[PDB]
Parts: C-alpha cells; sequence; structure tokens
C-alpha cells in the first residue's frame, strides 16, 4: 500500500509500505529519498509520537493516510 | 515501543506516560512537545557543562542564565528524559528546547545540515535562530 508522509515546509512525500512495516522501517524509507537519518526522525500520526518497534497496524495507520515528519536535532 | 520502556523504567517518573505537550499545555507551535515523557520534586542531575552548548546558544540569546535554564528542565523533566544514557556524550535534544521554550516563552528556528525546524510558542517573548551542526548547537543571526 501507499503512505504519505509530509514535512515542515508542506512538502508531501510518498512511500510504499506494508501494514506491518515497523516504524524503523518507516524511516529508512524516508532516508532512502530525503537524506535524513532515522536519528533526526521523529514521525507523527493524529497527533501521536510514533515509536521505533511499532507497526503501522499497531497504530492503526491505514492506507493512503498521511504521516508528519519533523527534525530532531542534538548536540 | 523504546521510548516507552525506557520512560516507564524510570524511577524518578510518576503518573501515565503522555507527550509533554499534553502534560504541561500551552501555547505550542505545532509540533513543538510532542514527545512522549512522564511527570516527575526536582532532578539531582548536575549541570552538564562539557555538553550544554545548548544552552549556551539559548543563554546568549536570552540572558537567562545557563543554570537556571538547567533548573528547569530538572523540574520539569523525568531523569530518563534529562539524560538517556548519553548526556555527556551527546548533550541536549530539541525536545529539552521545548520545555524551556514553554517555560520562559521562547521560539527558535533551527537551521541544520539536514533542513529546518521551528519550535517553541506563537506568541513568545524571544525570538532567535541556532544553527545545528553534527553534535554542536550555535547562535547565529538568522542563517541560510
Amino acid at each position: 500500500m501507499q503512505i504519505f508522509v509530509k514535512t515542515l515546509t508542506g512538502k508531501t512525500i510518498t512511500l510504499e509500505v506494508e501494514p506491518s512495516d515497523t516504524i524503523e522501517n518507516v524511516k529508512a524509507k524516508i532516508q532512502d529519498k530525503e537524506g535524513i537519518p532515522p536519528d533526526q526522525q521523529r514521525l507523527i500520526f493524529a497527533g501521536k509520537q510514533l515509536e521505533d518497534g511499532r507497526t503501522l497496524s499497531d497504530y492503526n495507520i491505514q492506507k493512503e493516510s498521511t504521516l508528519h515528519l519533523v527534525l530532531r536535532l542534538r548536540g | 515501543e523504546p521510548d516507552t520502556a525506557r520512560l516507564d523504567a524510570d524511577p524518578s517518573a510518576s503518573g501515565p506516560v503522555m507527550e509533554f505537550r499534553e502534560l504541561q499545555k500551552g501555547a505550542y507551535i505545532e509540533p513543538t512537545g510532542a514527545f512522549l515523557t512522564r511527570a516527575r520534586v526536582s532532578s539531582s542531575i548536575p549541570y552538564p557543562a562539557r555538553a550544554a552548548c545548548l544552552l549556551v546558544a539559548v543563554s546568549q540569546a536570552t540572558g537567562l542564565p545557563t543554570r537556571t535554564l538547567w533548573a528547569a528542565l530538572c523540574a520539569n523533566l523525568p531523569d530518563s528524559v534529562l539524560d538517556d544514557g548519553s548526556l555527556a556524550t551527546l548533550g541536549l535534544t530539541t525536545d529539552h528546547f521545548a520545555v524551556l521554550a514553554r517555560i520562559f516563552s521562547l521560539r527558535c528556528r533551527f537551521v541544520s545540515e539536514h533542513g529546518d525546524v521551528e519550535l517553541g510558542l506563537h506568541d513568545a517573548t524571544s525570538r532567535f535562530t541556532i544553527r545545528h551542526t553534527p553534535g554542536h548547537f550555535e547562535l547565529v543571526a538568522d542563517n541560510f
């Protein structure tokens, strides 16, 4: 299936995923297209902070839904 | 859920795991404060001088003492979030800043090697810009 990822700038990215893809898998898919390492990736769905070890289905994240990508910086 | 588990294991934490956004409501600029945390009187983690470059930058832009900024974090975050095990090695995060913004009414545009992110409160009393490079925070005028 396909889901969308929307960045702070409003850009819309499209990923191909399966319901059992983990949030870590999603971050890797985003890295392939955006070049942002998973360390600097925070993903939000319906206001909830998604965690790496869970799957899209664990959050009931269904086809053609939108995730929100945000930078997390450390130093 | 590594974030939830690390908070549930924290002995300095109380209550259910929730986003800081919800634990301390305020005029957040989306998505400021959208990170999982738990409620705590005050942490005893001493001021991490060698790794407080984030607090130095905020201090320089606002005039708030660095140790005033730290005390605020120690009084509002559980030990697991103040020190995930890499406090001395990797320092502080934009989540720590989201807490300072809520307490002191700050807004900061972070300019990073991998894009920008704007965090803080809407009608903030202090507005500045901080630049991020791999492992470093530095106050700037308004880069890029």
